[PDB]
Order: C-alpha cells, then structure tokens, then sequence
C-alpha cells in the first residue's frame, strides 16, 4: 500500500518492472535522497501525483519517463513544477531530448470541484425553462484542483504544452475526462417555504 | 523453462517505402500453471510503448507468445539495438535478448545475370542465375520477374561469407525451356542499403 | 466444463440439466398430468428442474393446479395454452426466473378465477380470462398511461372481473426506461445568435417498453396519472431511476469544409452547416443536418480519386495520398519530395487539408514523422496539354496557393478561389531527421 | 556438468578411397577434480575397440575438453550404420549416450552444370567461374575445383538449399584473376555425392 525510498544512495535504477503491481492502483510512493538514482522509469503506473519525490535530491539524473501516467501537467500545477525539476537534473549532465525526458500521454482524473462560485443567481421573468445544475454548479477539476468548465476548455487543456511537448495523450476524451453529476438532486424551497427536488425552474 | 527468440525484420522491409518493418520476439514453451509473459521494448536501452502482444497459441500443454515491435526504417538502418525482455513466474530472472543490423563500412552489391549452360538445354526445365556478390551488411532481398510479373519459381541461397569480407549469394529461377528459347526477357530484382533507392534490376534474355 | 457445457449446450451443469439423479415424484408436482409434461420437457431428475432454462409449454384440460412449477427457477419461458381447468395462478407457484423478465404466454385460461403476478418486476401483459374474480399486477414495471395496449388489456381483466362481482390491484408500477428508437428533428436550425447544445435541443428524451415519451416535468405528469381514480405508477419512483442518464453519448459535427469535430456544443458566431451523427458508443443512434443562419454549401473533396502524374518519390505510393484511408502513408529517403496530380475538371478550390503523418489509422506514428514544412501548387500555364517528368520537376512552372508553417496532425488553410485542374505538394521539412509523412490531400471545394 | 557431443565425417572422407572417414566424440566442461574419462563405442549396439581418445584440453582455468576419435569404414557408414559413443565420469550421474547415423532417403544423383563469367564481370581484375550442382539427395556434397591437375583453392560454396521438388541444389564460385579465364586456361568442378558412380564427377569450363 506504501513504499518509502529514504537515503537509498546507491539505488541508480527504478523501472515499473521493480515495483509493484499496486503502484498502477494508486499505492503510495516516496522517495527522498535518491542521490545515486539516473534512471527514474514510473511509465504506465497511472501516478496522479508526483508528492512523495524529493526531486531536489535527483542530482545524477540522466534519464526519465514518466509517461503514460495520470499527471496534471498544466501551467499552475505543483506537478509541472517537479516536473520541471527533473528536468533541470537532467540537463546538468546531458542534452535534453525526448528520449531522456518522457512526460507525454497523461491522462489526468477528474473529480468534482469542492466550492462553486455562484452564491446568487439570478433569472429575467423570462417564461423559458432553465437548469440550474447546468448554470450554477457545472465542471471538473484535476488531482491538482484545476478547473475545466465545458468540452472547450477540456480542448484548451490538451493544447497545452511544457517546451511544445504536449503532455496530454491525444487519444483522451472529454467523455472520460468529465464527472457525470450522476445522482445529483437540487432541493428548491421557494418563499412559500414549499419545497421541490427539480434542477428545472420555469421563469413565469 | 520459457525460450527466447527474437527475429530481425525482412529485409526488404527496411528497405521499401511501401512496408513496414518489424522485430518479432517470440517465447516458447510457456506452462498451463504460470501463464502470465510480460515484454518490455527497448530501443538503445531506451523503454518503448508502442509494442503489440498477439494473445497465447497452444503448439502438450504448451502455450506461445509473440510480441511484435514495428521499427521506423531509419533507426533499423542506422543499426540501432533492439532489446526484447521477457518475464514469468516460471523464469529465475528475466530474458533479455538483442539484435541490431551488422555494424560495418556498407558495400554495394554487384549482380550478374547468368543464362542456362548449354549441357542443360537437354532438359524441360533450365535453371536462369543472378549472382550477386560484394555486398555488405548480408541484409539483402532478391526476386524474379518477367513482362511485368513476378516470376515465383525460385530458390535463393543464403548469403555466403566471401575471402574479402563481404557476401554473396545464388538466387535460381527455374523456368520451362520453350519460354527461355522464345526469348523472353527475365529480371532480378535486387534490394540492399547500399544501392541507389535500395534497388538495382539486371535483364537476362536468350543469346 | 462450464464454459464448454455453456456452448455445448445447445462438475454437474450449471444450466440445462444434470450430467449425462432421483426422479421426478409428486412430493416435486402433486398434479399427474403437469408432473408427465415437465418431465418429457425438461428431464425425469429432480436436479433438472433447478438448471432447466429453455420453453416449457403446458397443455391440455388435465391440468387441475400448477404446484411445482416454482422448482423451474431457470425457465426462461412459459406458455399456459388451453389450460382450462388451471383456476389459480399466484407469484408462489411461478418460477423464480418470471422476476428477470421470463416470457409469460397464456391462451385459452377459461378456467383461471385469481390472476396474481404481483411483485414479478412485469413490464408488459386477456379476452379468454371469462372466470376472472380477482387479479393482482400490482409491483410490477408495466406502462398504463392513456395511450399504452397493457392499459387496454388491464381494462379487459377489470371488465372480467366486474362481470362476477364489484380484487384489482394494479398500482405500484416503476415502469423501466429506455432510449427512444428514433429521434424526430431530421433538420435542425438555430439563428446567428452567438452556445447550444445538440443532445438538449434534438437528441433527448426517455421511453417506456410501450414507447410513451417522457423532461422531469413530463415524468411529473406520468406520476399523476390513473385508472379510475387510483393512481397506478410507485409514489417513491424517482425521475433520476427513470430517466436514462445519455452516458458516453457523443456528437460527431463534419462541417462544410468537412472538417469533423467532437462535441455537442455550437457556439452559432457564423454562418455554417454540419451533418450530425451521434454517438451511444457502440453505434450511431441518430442523424441530421444543422444550418446556423442561412447555412453554408457542403464542400466535396476534389482531390479524391486524383490521377498522379509524376512524383520525387514511388508513383505507387503517391496514390494513396487521394484514397479515402489514413491507413497509409508517403514519404521518401529525405525531408523533401512532391507529388503532381490531376483533378481531372477545372474546379473551383477554396480549401485544402492534409493529414499528417500521426494521423496514421494502422500504425501508431509519433508526431516527430510529421510534415513541418510544405507548399501547395497549381501549374502555371492554365490551358497546357500534357503529352513530363522534367516539366513537372521544375519549380518554375508551379505558383503557391498555400503555404504550411506548422506541424500539425491536420493542416486546414484557404485557398483564393483558385480554378486549377493541375497541383502540386511539395514536403519542405519533417519535424524531426526522420523522413516526413502524411496519409491524405484534400482540396475542398465546388464542383 | 560435462556435455556430449557427436560430430559425422566430413562427407568427402566418407565417399573417397584415398580418405579415411571418422565420427568424433567430444566431451566439454570437464573438471579438474575428477579427471577419468572413458569412452566405449558402438556400431549396430556391437562394441569396437579401435578408438583414438586425444589428451584432455584446458579450456578455462580448472575446465578440460576430451576428444575421442573414431575411424569409420566407408561402407559401414554408407550403410546407415548406428555409431554410439557412451561417456563415463565420476561427476555423471548415469553415463551418455550419443548416436548418429547418415541421413536416411531414397538418393538422386546430382547434376552439374559451369557456367561462364559474365561479360559484365569482365570489366573487373577478377572473374566469377559458376558451378551448379542441383537436383542432389541427401544433402551431403562436396565440390572443389581445379586447373592443369592442381588445386585451385580461392573458391566459396554456397550450403545445399532445398528446391520445391525436395532436392538440394548449391552453387560454387570460384575467383580467378581475369587474365587467366582469357588466356583460355581449363577449369574443372569436382563434385563428390554418395548417388554419382564412384560418388565423383567433373564439369569442365574454359572460354568459348
Ligand atoms: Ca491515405
């Protein structure tokens, strides 16, 4: 369920072969004073974070792949910036190719965002019907808590990029991506105190 | 325990446009009690992804698994490393296997059409030659053909170590003496690195 | 065995029977006659009846009661024909399978008094039930809205039972949702108003097993509805159980260029046209045409099926350039090449588009094989008759109608209107040493 | 543990009276520390005593090899006579056993054929001389040539292939400088096979 790397100075490869098959299930993995380590392989682990790797302490990287995981790799995320760590390690002892810097094809969870920002919303005398669910409380965000709104934005995200390498996996739908609102219910109590279960008001 | 073999590509794969290379790994006598085969590519020790694992074939109680990486054709010839690895339970450590093209100086290949010798015009059939020779790495593809059509009769030897370093070989179309002596022309067809294009074509007729 | 015995079928067996052991006695099926028909049916061995899962069909007016038949908890169906002596048929007595959706036939049950299938999960149902004194289809999933041929045969069982006496349950029913079969909106429009939603507005919409179309609001309605008065659908059924929820549906939009996206969203900024085809997962469920505005004409592409007439490259591998497939690529040993073709007819181009090397639909090509750099051609002299090699190579005698500046997996760019029947691509540079592809040419138009 | 390994004559020395055929029996990784290695011979199961055992071979540090060397008579093995060799050790459990025996099947008589340089070879220093030898079963074969009764030794010789009638075919090459083939010198294609009379026959080549 958990495997701490601590001080393990003359460990100088790390493969997914070597670690366990709970790894891909989101087993939890830190490493700290890997200061031996030139190879770190986590590809295809489905790693939705990369808390646990003291990146600082990576000072003989040479290679890494941490491909075909489940990283949100976007400008504001704490990811990219061990990411980008890893990177500056690598470049100290060699040219930085792609072939010694895999961070592509990540399919980054969805989850809920946990605060939405509408407090008051308001609706003209209209007589159309509206969705509150649809208006008010709408959208997904990362492990990362960064938020896509609608299909567009989701497109923006793939788009983006760390040196113009998009990190992405191109073959990740939007369908995956997002979260259903399966089961979510909307209790209206109106002025009259009288309560309805409804994401639909008729603006009459 | 589990065997391990790994293939190059056909070597007219490398070298036409029109194919696709593929290094083939295959692993043998896989047991009914511990079936699981686990492949990792690598490509001058550098991990790929892009590998596609056909499903067990039973060849007893005995199972079969290929896995078959596409290669792009520059990296083939640029005589890069192939490394197949493959685990089981039944396997104390895991199999490593390597292959790369023949590191060396390329040489074109020299081919040289021979017509029937006289002493076998006797027979039906008359056996049409193509040498070709002085040729290095031993990547190297040969086929017949005649008025646009491939001639399918034939056998070709392997490719032969030469006292100079480099290979030949003997590819043999056999045909039916009547269209040897109506004068047909045949063609052989030659694919190798170092050729212009990977291809060269000599004529052989009736004189 | 049981994967084998699951085929072979048409350890003991799962289903079916027992392995080719006690018989069949009347401690199982009291009534003679059932307890003959059953055994020439589905087996003469007690462990028959618990796996026996194909017909059973009783008949005749031998059969007094039908005690035992509950041991048939497989039976995945059952017709009661001219049982005319069978005066009483309760949940207790039908077999466990009649709760997942067995088949129930009955014909001819003139002698049949009480009709209970209560609490049977029935989501469908009468003209010969003339005996009828009592009945209970109460807890099941049948649709008895106005409109619906199970209210028509429950109004049948009341009629039966009203000519006896004043014993009619019929409430409680949590009818089973299902997507509608087709979708009404062939030709959807919206205005130039600058977001709609394609699923909302023409792709919505649940069904009954007796195709009553169902909003909440619509379900509310459904809820209130009644039999003489009493009110047949289940208080606690939810709209959310109803409803079918339109998971991993997805809109396929090609536009006029012919371009295709994946999204059910439209933000109407201009004028334009796409052909809709939307998604369940597994098939398209529906198709349609959506102008925005007065719309736009569908462009063809003019490029396909174009006769090469002479390349830097293999002729035969030009042509795969103008079939339908990403399934295949061009390239050659270098980072530039060209291809000349021939549309055949003057045409008026106004767009064109090529997909890139990654585009590859048999292998999965890396974006580094793709084309960086290239031009798109036509030939100068308009009206020249070709009777070539040296002509075509020459750069003199091609004007640019295009220019590609980006790596992208697909490049779409605008052309002046240009009228040309000869073209020309040239490949400037690859995104990486590795030789440049690219799978398919369009060039978007009117013919 | 120590391996076995059983090696056929060399198929002219099987076919030739002036060779004398011999199967070899060689024994590898042999320890230091139990040293003892003896060899008994079969032929048909009857036990022949007139073997040549050659003194252990270090290999490695502390690894021997032991050879022993088996004359054959040409009919015996033309025959298709079993040769069993049996090895003991100290560090066997039980000893091994190795047999081999000539490659059984109805024979076909080889055909050769020269073939001439071609003119476009003779813009080079050196010429190919071709010699095909087809339609030969089984696939043990052996070809040299010659010219004015004397050995010309810079020649190669492809492996026998199997043809899509089940016979074998090869081609041989030998490589003469240019100036001889032209000067009109005669070169011969010595083919030796258990299905030629005498197991031998020549071709000859020299400029039309
Ligand atoms: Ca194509």
């Amino acid at each position: 369920q958990k495997l701490e790397l601590r001080q393990l100075s003359n460990v100088k490869e790390i493969t997914p072969e070597l670690l366990p098959e709970s790894m891909k299930k989101d087993a939890e993995l830190v490493m700290v004073g890997m200061t031996g380590l030139e190879k770190l392989n986590l590809s295809g682990l489905n790693r939705q974070t990369l808390d646990g790797i003291d990146v600082n302490s990576i000072t003989h990287l040479t290679s890494f792949d941490i491909s075909h995981n489940s990283l949100d790799l976007s400008e504001k995320s704490e990811d990219r910036k061990l990411l980008m760590t890893l990177m500056e390690q690598v470049s100290n002892h060699q040219k930085i190719t792609v072939k010694n810097t895999a961070f592509e094809n990540q399919k980054p969870k969805g989850y809920y965002p946990q605060t939405y920002d509408t407090k008051e919303g308001h609706y003209d005398v209209d007589n159309a019907e509206h969705d509150i669910l649809t208006d008010f409380v709408f959208g997904t965000v990362t492990k990362r808590n960064t938020f896509i709104g609608d299909e567009e934005a989701f497109a923006i995200y793939k788009e983006g990029a760390v040196d113009g390498r998009q990190y992405v996996s191109k073959d990740y739908t939007y369908e995956a991506f997002r979260k259903d609102y399966k089961g979510y219910k909307v209790h209206l109590t109106a002025s009259n105190l009288g309560e309805t279960v409804t994401s639909k008001v008729t603006a009459t | 325990g589990p065997s391990v073999f790994l293939f190059p590509p056909k070597p007219k794969d490398t070298l036409m446009i029109s194919r696709t290379p593929e290094v083939t790994c295959v692993v043998v006598d896989v047991s009914h009690e511990d079936p699981e085969v686990k492949f990792n590519w690598y490509v001058d020790g550098v991990e790929v992804h892009n590998a596609k694992t056909k499903p067990r074939e039973e060849q007893n109680s005995t199972y079969r698994v290929v896995s078959v990486l596409t290669v792009l054709h520059q990296d083939w010839l640029n005589g890069k490393e192939y490394k197949c690895k493959v685990s089981n339970k039944a396997l104390p450590a895991p199999i490593e296997k390597t292959i790369s093209k023949a590191k060396g100086q390329p040489r074109e290949p020299q081919v040289y059409t021979l017509p029937p010798s006289r002493e076998e015009m006797t027979k039906n059939q008359v056996s049409l030659t193509c040498l070709v020779k002085g040729f290095y790495p031993s990547d190297i593809a040969v086929e017949w053909a005649s008025n646009g059509q491939p001639e399918n009769n034939y056998k070709t030897t392997p490719p032969v170590l030469d006292s100079d370093g480099s290979f030949f070989l003997y590819s043999k179309l056999t045909v039916d003496k009547s269209r040897w002596q109506q004068g047909n022309v045949f063609s052989c067809s030659v694919m190798h690195e170092a050729l212009h294009n990977h291809y060269t074509q000599k004529s052989l007729s009736l004189s | 065995i049981n994967s084998d015995w699951n085929q072979y079928q048409n350890w003991q067996p799962s289903t079916g029977g027992l392995k080719a052991y006690d018989v069949i006695d009347q401690k199982d099926i009291p009534d003679p006659a059932l307890r003959e028909q059953i055994i020439q049916q589905v087996g003469q061995y007690k462990g028959d009846l618990e796996r026996y899962n194909k017909t059973l069909v009783l008949t005749g007016d031998k059969i007094q009661n039908l005690k035992g038949l509950e041991k048939l908890s497989k039976l995945q169906k059952l017709e009661l024909r001219q049982l005319s002596n069978v005066k009483e048929i309760t949940p207790e007595l039908l077999p466990e399978s009649m709760k997942k959706d067995a088949e129930l036939v009955m014909v001819g049950m003139t002698g049949l008094e009480k009709l209970n299938l209560s609490g049977l999960n029935r989501q469908t149902l009468v003209n010969s039930i003339t005996h009828l004194t009592s009945f209970d289809i109460s807890h099941n999933s049948l649709d008895l809205s106005e409109k619906s041929e199970d209210r028509k045969l429950l109004m049948t069982l009341m009629e039966q039972v009203s000519n006896h006496q004043k014993n009619t349950a019929f409430e409680n029913q949590k009818p089973k949702g299902y997507y509608p079969q087709t979708y009404d909106t062939k030709e959807g429009h919206y205005d130039v108003d600058n977001e709609h939603d394609i699923l909302t507005d023409f792709v919505f919409g649940t069904v009954t097993k007796r195709n009553t179309f169902i909003d909440e609001e619509a379900f509310a309605i459904y809820k209130e509805g009644a039999v003489d008065g009493r009110q047949y659908v289940s208080k606690d059924y939810t709209y959310e159980a109803f409803r079918k929820d339109y998971k991993g549906y997805k809109v396929h939009l090609t536009a006029s260029n012919l371009g295709e996206t994946v999204t059910s969203k439209v933000t109407a900024t201009t004028d334009e046209t796409y052909l809709v085809d939307v998604s369940d997962g597994e098939k398209v469920v529906h198709h349609m045409k959506l102008n925005i505005g007065s719309g736009a004409i569908m462009m063809e592409n003019l490029a396909k099926g174009a006769k090469v007439i002479g390349t830097s490259g293999d002729f035969e591998q030009a042509k795969k350039i103008f079939d339908g497939e990403k399934s295949d690529r061009f390239f050659t040993w270098g980072q530039t090449n060209w291809i000349a073709f021939d549309l055949g007819e003057i045409n008026l181009a106004k767009e064109w588009r090529l997909f890139n090397a990654e585009t590859n639909t048999e292998i999965k090509t890396d974006s580094s094989l793709n084309v960086a750099k290239g031009r798109l051609q036509i030939l100068k002299d308009t009206t020249i008759d070709l009777e070539r090699k040296e002509y075509l190579s020459n750069d003199e005698n091609w004007t640019d109608v295009a220019q590609m500046d980006d790596a992208k997996a697909i490049f779409n760019s605008k052309l002046s209107n240009v009228l040309s029947r000869y073209w020309r691509f040239c490949v400037d540079g690859g995104a990486s040493s590795y030789y440049p592809q690219y799978t398919e040419l369009q060039i978007l138009g009117q013919r």
